[PDB]
């Protein structure tokens, strides 16, 4: 309501926010670091490839890996390549809801079931909310039956495309595969699938849906069944706390 | 089903009676059993699997007897006998595990696999034997309708319940009085807690209780009562009872006073306690009762005077409370406890098989929800599931 | 209400329902009581105004604050009508005045229970750690002579009030104690006080005194034996008034926390008999 | 338990308990509200002590009943400290007061939650059909000024009283409704007056106004569209004022039943208020 | 071997884990949203910090299977090797540690150590059904 | 983070570094002294302080001679300092703000009245101020640069929060911005943010019924160790006391972390 | 056991329900939007309420199949049971609840009463076949 | 199975291969249409059979 050019100008400020913030710069920088990769000479400030080879995505993570410090490897790496493939991909090309497709429904709710919202407030607050919604989350990459799962920050493991299972990861199978192929938003992750899997029964139709984070087959069991699903999913909205 | 307890007790009894060395004599009674095994199945084909992730087997039988010459047992003869054997166990295995998973709610009792509802044929009835073994012994009694009858050791009858209730509270929380419990497997600690110690109460005494109502009965329980409530004596902030704010909990423990424990059976004391810490025995009983009671303190010294002032702010808080834990009992229902491995067996076989859920077990076998509401059709499937678990753990731990 | 009995349950579902303090900023009323000398040192026509849109950061709509001025401890304390669901009164101790500070906190700070006294008519007894006399008024002054059992004085004629006792000479609010199931007849000085018996209790789940000055404690106990510190007793260090009052907005949802309302529904708790 | 958390169930267990007017007569008080003529018509010296020996046959122990004397409508509208457990009001019609009594009615009848209003520093508006802004004092005059959404007058100059509109000329009680939903500046005379923004909560299980004369009336309700006629709202006769009183004694019981406990101030409280 | 075989939301109560090697617990503490005065007390904006937040878990093993031999609650097996030894003053030899310390020896379970612990498991548990 | 495996392996002893290694630096008001009259009472003292263990060049005597200069000059020397105060009562606060700068870790920047209206963010961000004679004046903004009260434009109209004050540490409304008008003439004030304590001082307080406020709200008191009294008799019983329990002193604060730029 | 096996919305007239330990009606009174004068007249916007909004429901069971014994609209065993009891003036025992009340029965139908109840039905049906 | 919301007025059900009028189902309409793709039938029934 009210907005008298405020909504206006303000959907205007709500953007003379945007560009001036987290999502901002970052998709700004992935965006060069690939002009500028094949372009003019790659910034060297070390760099690696954990992969076949080059490709901002891939490697420009694979190497820099600043600020997180105590464990092992592999770990770095996923992560610094999550925060990349995460988010800034998502402002592109994906299937199934996408992790902010469950943000955005948080904001177009309580921005309206609020009541302390004036225009002033409009811009920043919704910034604010992408920057910090969902703090972690993963991703996964099926080829081949072998859900591929970068658990970022911590953790990641694999899968047969039919029952599941800690099967070797490779730093490497990796690299690629995720690359240049369509990612996946994980809603619900192993933890939560193989859990569910067990006290439980998911036919092979199913969860190959189940994966691509496909929306009915999601939907129907929070809404039919509410086992653990409710938590994973809940949980999740918990999460974009802000 | 009796049928596929001797096929193991048959190769058990087998696979140890069996080897380079003894006397024929000692098995003389034995190899037969065996053999008349082989015959009656010979001929017949078989079918497991199926379902979820489990793989699909076909099983068909040819098999030579067993050289009934012999004086001794040479080498040899146990080699060419030991590989019939192992056909068998990687089968039973097989048959458990595929009869491990289906449930049924109209009949949950009687088989449902194809393998084994082809067992229960009269044809193959000529192979039953020695049915000691704890499980079998009480699926029999109770087919001809009798007393049955399992033991325990620490139990799992309670499903897990921790809470409180406010019998006084106000929206600050700062004059409270109540109890809170942990109910779970075979223990219960519930405390008694008055903010104001008693010093507006008749007599200065606050009456507390506490009633757990048991699924089962449980007969010939050896139980350890005991003062305090350790898991309450501590300090806690805790959600209010409508979740939407938190209150301090400062305990500052006296010794219960008139401590009564009574075990109940339909309404009925059959055991109670007056005060009695230590080892008591409930025969017979589906409802246990504690009351206890918060007597202030009728003379303090200083340091005691101060935590209990006439006006608030209350800052210590007197709780009262008692540990109960049943350490053993026979149940006439199969039930969980913490040395039979059935409930893990049967739970893991499902769980690495993907068993989808079944119309009559919870997702998981959750024992809390499975014992909170335990019907008639989840504890023949349970017992049934069990049984068969524990006909598998004989050849396969 | 017409419940209380049958208890509530105590599982412990776990969830905490957010906030809480998104429900207060839209339903109460804050009220700020203060002394003339308070808003005198800040000499501007429109302080109660720009505290009141300072007020809207910290989540109060402009209708809901309010400024109450006492202009002295004494008045502050008889005709005090808490006026809003919310109050959180200045005090800045003055050393002479301990005592009349002491009286007037014990009757903010406590939920009390009263009925009326005739002085004149009967002759009765105070029961237990929580029945005391609390009069108020332009001048209170109550002598006292206790009776033995027989309504005979006890170092004194219940005829000439020359005997009596003085408990109170000329005070604005006093709460006056006598040994516990003793009977005196009273002699106030009516034509000026109002003396009221009353019981004690509920606390209060509102004011917060805050108090300016010294090196502050209060006793709200009669007795010796106890010392009682609330959450709705809080001190805050001296340096302006302008001061005090930015500090008590800045934290305004941190002193309403130490209250919590819905113990609110009188004008005035004299509760009357 | 106190937390005003509900819960109760019903079984029928028909245990009819008897009495109720025998725990009334033991612990409750009733206070007698009456205008100056009525007691000046009695003139007797006696009056309030013969009607009490009266009254123990109803069944009232002596300290029981109080007998409090308005002279006005007017000031007996103003502060309302209802003394007693029980109140029971007669009233005199006068026909030019109406109104007056009206407002009183309204204010006794029920049940009121107030808060104060500073006509000086915050312009107001009224919520629902229950907030309502109850004004009283020695000479009540309130003059309001309606605005639009910017803070500007609609037919009014916030600036000059002179362009205001008045809705009260001196009056000793007011409850003054404004179109809901709107601000306005209010310019009281608040010398003589005070203004407290009132939400009508809960109705009274005390007063009895008992109306002397007319054919009568006395309507609570602000709008037009409802007319609510209570138990706690009787009507007498005239005939003398000795005859009056008689009556109210002779049917004490019956009177009080038509009200009770005043349950917002009973004990068994807490979110609720007192 | 890294993989999550079992994982467990909030469960509490009895849960069955079919095959681990590894547990891990994560478990969080959130400060209270809403507080009551006393709660709010304990919690102040700024230090110092005299009641200390704190969360916790308890884990109970209360049975299981291994395919190597382990001392366990009821089994007899490493108190009858641990007492023959005490009692014939046996000298400390090249594979368990001083006094079948139980917690040194699973510390460093090594394949010799549990080799020798089941030979010598075997050999108490055949000796028990004669002389106990 | 540190590895927690338990395992008792007491050090034993600790006051045993500290008597090698430390500084103690004893701050008093000139009245302290001048009530011992002697032209060797820091010598004196200094002996009797090798009892409790300290080298002789190890205890240094610093005279503030008011709580107001004081308050300006912390310009703390040794590695352990215990100040006397002096109950004075008019001064309390005065105290307090000098107190709460003593006992405290501070990060401040510089601000410019000047040029830049400021606002302050959380709990912990407060104006410390300090100089000859610090006279504030503030004027609350809102979200336009406009005054809310007064007009950014005369400072007859804005609000006065200290009169010629030593040391001042000023609270405004979280989140507000405001003109700021203080005399720099004789006055500095900056922008702090708070925080971490000090493990030094020990303010240790002569006279009184000494409790005393140090938080800037009205909800929280806290009491730390860092914050000892004293029975007053004659100083040179203050002396010998502080002296006959040094370690015990020293015990209750001992040596910092704080990777402080401005050293 | 707290799973919906049937659920029907607002459906009147002749359900089936399959298998079942209990039974939950949920229904809703919705203040009428629009109202003609008479309807508006009922329900003011202040009290007195003199006119109060009743929502209800009615459910019957016709007919259905139980595992155990109970009495029902048809057979006559209960009432066998009863009237040979009562004519002989057989004295209260431990096991049914005095007369056979059939709400003390069913109220606390324990393993016991039932076991009891069913030899008794049984044998009052049994009895039947010659003697009504 | 062509669940077919005839707009206005109608609605069929047919079995995807050799076309068929048969029981249309409120429920099993419910929720298939709620979340899954949709499509803008351009020939519907009538013009198909
Ligand atoms: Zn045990």
């Amino acid at each position: 309501k009210s907005t008298i050019d405020a909504a206006k100008s303000m959907a205007t400020s709500v953007m003379k926010k945007f560009k001036k913030s987290g999502l901002a710069n970052s998709v700004s920088t992935l965006t060069d670091s690939l002009s500028d990769a094949a372009s003019s000479i790659s910034r060297g400030a070390s760099i690696r490839s954990v992969g076949s080879s080059a490709s901002a995505w891939t490697d420009v993570s694979t190497q820099i890996t600043d600020v997180s410090s105590s464990v092992s490897s592999i770990s770095t790496q996923t992560s610094t390549i999550s925060r990349r493939l995460r988010l800034k991909e998502m402002a592109t090309q994906t299937e199934g809801m996408n992790f902010d497709d469950i943000s955005a429904a948080v904001l177009k709710t309580k921005i309206d079931r609020s009541t302390q919202i004036s225009p002033n407030t409009l811009p920043d607050i919704v910034t604010e909310a992408s920057e910090k919604f969902i703090p972690n989350r993963a991703y996964r990459v099926i080829n081949n039956d072998e859900v591929f799962e970068a658990g970022t920050d911590g953790r990641f493991f694999a899968y047969r495309v039919e029952t599941f299972d800690e099967i070797p990861f490779d730093v490497q199978k990796f690299a690629d595969l995720v690359t240049d192929s369509p990612v996946i938003s994980a809603i619900i992750d192993f933890k939560t699938l193989k859990n569910l899997n067990d006290n439980y029964g998911i036919s092979r139709q199913q969860a190959f849906n189940l994966l691509r984070s496909d929306p009915r087959v999601l939907r129907e069991f929070i809404n039919q069944d509410n086992p653990i699903i409710r938590n994973r999913i809940e949980q999740l909205i918990m999460q974009c706390r802000l | 089903m009796d049928v596929l307890y001797s096929l193991s007790k048959t190769l058990k009894d087998a696979r140890d009676k069996i080897v380079e060395g003894t006397l024929y004599s000692n098995v003389s009674d034995l190899i037969q059993q065996f053999n008349q095994m082989i015959i009656t199945m010979n001929g017949n084909e078989f079918q497991t699997g199926g379902i979820g992730n489990l793989p699909i087997r076909n099983w068909n039988f040819d098999f030579g007897l067993l050289g009934t010459t012999l004086l001794n047992l040479d080498a040899n003869y146990v080699e060419t006998a030991r590989n019939t054997i192992d056909y068998f166990v990687d089968f039973v295995d097989n048959v458990c595990m595929d009869e491990m998973v289906r449930e049924s709610q109209r009949n949950g009792i009687a088989p449902q696999s194809d393998s084994l509802r082809k067992l229960s044929g009269i044809k193959f009835k000529r192979i039953n034997f020695d049915n000691s073994s704890e499980y079998i012994e009480n699926w029999n009694l109770q087919n001809r309708r009798q007393r049955t009858g399992f033991t325990f050791h620490k139990p799992n009858i309670f499903p897990y319940s921790a809470s409180f209730t406010l019998n006084r509270s106000q929206p600050a929380h700062d004059n409270l009085m109540g109890t809170m419990w942990l109910n779970a497997g075979s223990e219960i600690q519930v405390a008694g807690f008055d903010y104001s110690c008693a010093i507006n109460a008749p007599a200065n005494i606050q009456q507390f209780e506490h009633i757990v109502q048991l699924r089962r009965v449980l007969t010939t329980a050896t139980i350890t009562l005991l003062p305090d409530a350790e898991r309450f004596s501590f300090p806690r902030v805790i959600n209010s009872a409508d979740g939407a704010t938190t209150w301090y909990f400062n305990p500052v423990i006296l010794r219960p006073n008139n401590v009564e424990v009574e075990f109940l059976l339909n309404g009925q004391i059959i055991n109670t306690y007056q005060a009695r810490f230590g080892t008591i025995i409930a025969r017979n009983f589906d409802t246990i009762r504690l009351s206890f009671q918060l007597m202030r303190p009728p003379n303090m010294t200083p340091a005691v005077a101060a935590l209990f002032p006439n006006a608030q702010p209350f800052e210590h808080h007197a709780t009262v409370g008692l540990t109960l834990r049943i350490e053993s009992a026979v149940c006439e229902s199969v039930l969980a406890d913490a040395s039979k491995t059935m409930l893990a067996n049967v739970t893991s076989v499902r769980q690495e098989y993907a068993i989808p859920v079944g119309p009559v077990f919870p997702p998981g076998m959750n024992w809390t929800d499975l014992i909170t509401n335990y019907s008639p059709s989840r504890e023949d499937n349970l017992q049934r599931v069990f049984t068969v678990a524990s006909i598998r753990s004989m050849l396969v731990k | 209400n017409y419940g209380i009995n049958l208890p509530i349950t105590g599982s412990m579902d776990t969830a905490y329902a957010n906030s809480t303090q998104e429900e207060t900023f839209l339903t109460s009323t804050l009220c700020l009581y203060y002394p003339t000398e308070a808003a005198t040192e800040i000499n501007d026509n429109s302080w109660k105004d720009t505290l009141s849109q300072l007020f809207l950061t910290k989540g109060w709509p402009t209708g809901s604050v309010y400024f109450k001025e006492y202009t002295d401890i004494a008045s502050f304390s008889v005709d005090p009508q808490l006026y809003c669901d919310y109050n959180v009164v200045l005090m800045k101790y003055d050393a002479t005045l301990q005592l009349d500070m002491s009286e007037l906190a014990d009757l903010i700070l406590n939920e009390w229970l009263c009925n009326p006294m005739d002085i004149t008519l009967y002759y009765y007894q105070q029961t237990d750690e929580a029945n005391k006399w609390i009069s108020m008024g332009s001048s209170c002054t109550i002598k006292v002579c206790p009776l033995n059992t027989q309504t005979l004085g006890i170092g004194c004629l219940t005829t000439d009030t020359a005997t009596f006792e003085e408990v109170a000479t000329a005070e604005k609010l006093v709460i006056t104690d006598v040994v516990d199931g003793v009977n005196h007849k009273l002699d106030v000085t009516t034509a000026t006080c109002t003396i009221r018996n009353c019981k004690k209790l509920g606390p209060r789940e509102n004011v917060a005194v805050i108090q300016v000055g010294g090196s502050d404690v209060l006793d709200i106990t009669a007795d010796p034996t106890t010392a009682p510190q609330t959450e709705r007793m809080m001190r805050i260090n001296w340096k302006k008034w302008w001061q005090v009052f930015y500090t008590v907005v800045d934290y305004v949802n941190q002193i309403i926390q130490a209250m919590s309302k819905r113990s609110r529904s009188l004008n005035s708790a004299a509760f009357y008999y």
